[PDB]
């Protein structure tokens, strides 16, 4: 799997939603040709997709990285997710902005922040 | 066995990279994929996957297939060179897996007979996705990657082969440089060979663009300046040596 990285105000905009979620629930993996993994997560501070999918519970993502799966993990620290809704569901991949809430510098918090514009419409 | 190290494969580019890369022009098309998979060879047959004498292991076209129109189907059908994206029309792209799915599928005849086959489309795949792949392996009964083994698809009730890729030159509704399609390729024709993503961490697989920036297996494509962007990690390395010293036999042929 090959990502090109761009804008995050951009990333934003594009997906359905954008949480602050944590992950100290787990990962569950399932059959198929290489398969597919599903995270339980409590979500927090949905920063979009209110309408969409009000409130997640469940993100699903490939569970071969070669197929742009997501690697998070088991109840650890908090990550800023993005993804997309799909039948009822929400998926993450690689190339989905994905941080790490720590990692987020203030910098771009600000930037998170200026969500306030809401840009998007 | 130095005779068997080169890995065939069917390459297909579907009516968009035709009309959209190609220009609608056959030479323009066929040119442009041969000189890519001729600088993807370049960068594989020079790689010492033991940091030795283990290299000149490449790969090599059998045979081109140029779409050069949409594939007509009945109402309620799909196939992977039909005019629309799936699942959703309305976009410019398919779901990416669910295209390398279709593919797999509707070339599953051809890619039976070769080592790989790469499919090389022109649609803005969401999140900045170029491309993807199935992983290769060592394992005996390995499915994916080097090599055709007969995958089972309970609902196509036929045999499938995964044993593929796709590469996309488009991106943000813009045509990607030769240089970062070339390193795509050269990415998932690696996972084919049995390469994972260079982890970070560790980084001794990823290093700084002040060390000579990441290696073709990162998974973030950027560039393709520094020095290490047209090589393959330590990590790579180890992964993809196991894979061919247990695969080339199956079905590697002779070079040129
Ligand atoms: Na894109
Ligand atoms: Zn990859």
């Amino acid at each position: 799997c090959t990502c090109s990285p761009s804008h995050p105000q951009d990333a934003f905009c594009n997906s359905d939603i954008v949480i602050r979620a944590k992950v100290v629930g787990k990962k569950l993996v399932k059959e198929g040709p290489f398969g597919t993994l599903v995270y339980t997560i409590k979500q927090m501070k949905m920063y979009r997709g209110f309408t969409k999918m009000p409130h997640v519970q469940y993100i699903h993502t490939e569970a071969s990285e070669s197929l742009c799966g997501l690697k998070l993990e088991v109840n650890k620290y908090q990550y800023l997710l993005t993804g997309r809704v799909y039948d009822g569901k929400m998926y993450t991949g690689l190339c989905n902005f994905v941080e790490r809430w720590d990692q987020l510098t203030l910098s771009q918090r600000k930037g998170l922040n200026y969500r306030y514009h809401l840009g998007c419409n | 066995d130095p005779m068997k190290n080169t890995c065939k494969l069917l390459v297909v580019a579907d009516h968009r990279f035709y009309r959209y890369m190609g220009r609608g022009e056959e030479s323009t098309t066929t040119n442009y994929l041969i000189e890519l998979i001729d600088r993807v060879d370049d960068i594989y047959r020079n790689t010492a996957w033991d940091n030795a004498g283990f290299k000149g292991y490449g790969i090599q076209i059998e045979q081109i297939r140029i779409l050069k129109s949409p594939q007509e189907v009945k109402p309620g059908e799909k196939h992977y060179n039909m005019a629309k994206s799936y699942p959703n029309e309305e976009k410019d792209a398919w779901d990416v897996k669910m295209l390398l799915e279709q593919f797999s599928f509707d070339i599953a005849e051809e890619a039976s007979k070769v080592c790989l086959a790469h499919l090389f489309t022109y649609q803005d795949f969401d999140m900045g996705t170029l491309g993807l792949a199935y992983v290769g392996s060592p394992r005996a009964n390995s499915h994916g990657g080097v090599c055709p083994k007969a995958y089972y698809s309970p609902v196509g009730k036929k045999n499938i082969y995964l044993n593929s890729g796709l590469t996309s030159t488009k991106n943000y509704g813009k045509t990607i440089l030769t240089k970062e399609a070339d390193l795509v390729t050269t990415h998932e024709l690696g996972h084919n060979f049995g390469a994972e993503h260079d982890p970070d961490g560790l980084a001794e697989c990823a290093p700084n663009e002040d060390q000579g920036g990441k290696y073709v297996m990162y998974p973030i494509a950027v560039s393709g300046d520094h020095e290490n962007n047209k090589m393959f990690s330590q990590c790579s390395k180890q992964s993809i040596y196991k894979t061919i010293e247990s695969k080339a036999q199956e079905c590697f042929q002779e070079r040129s």
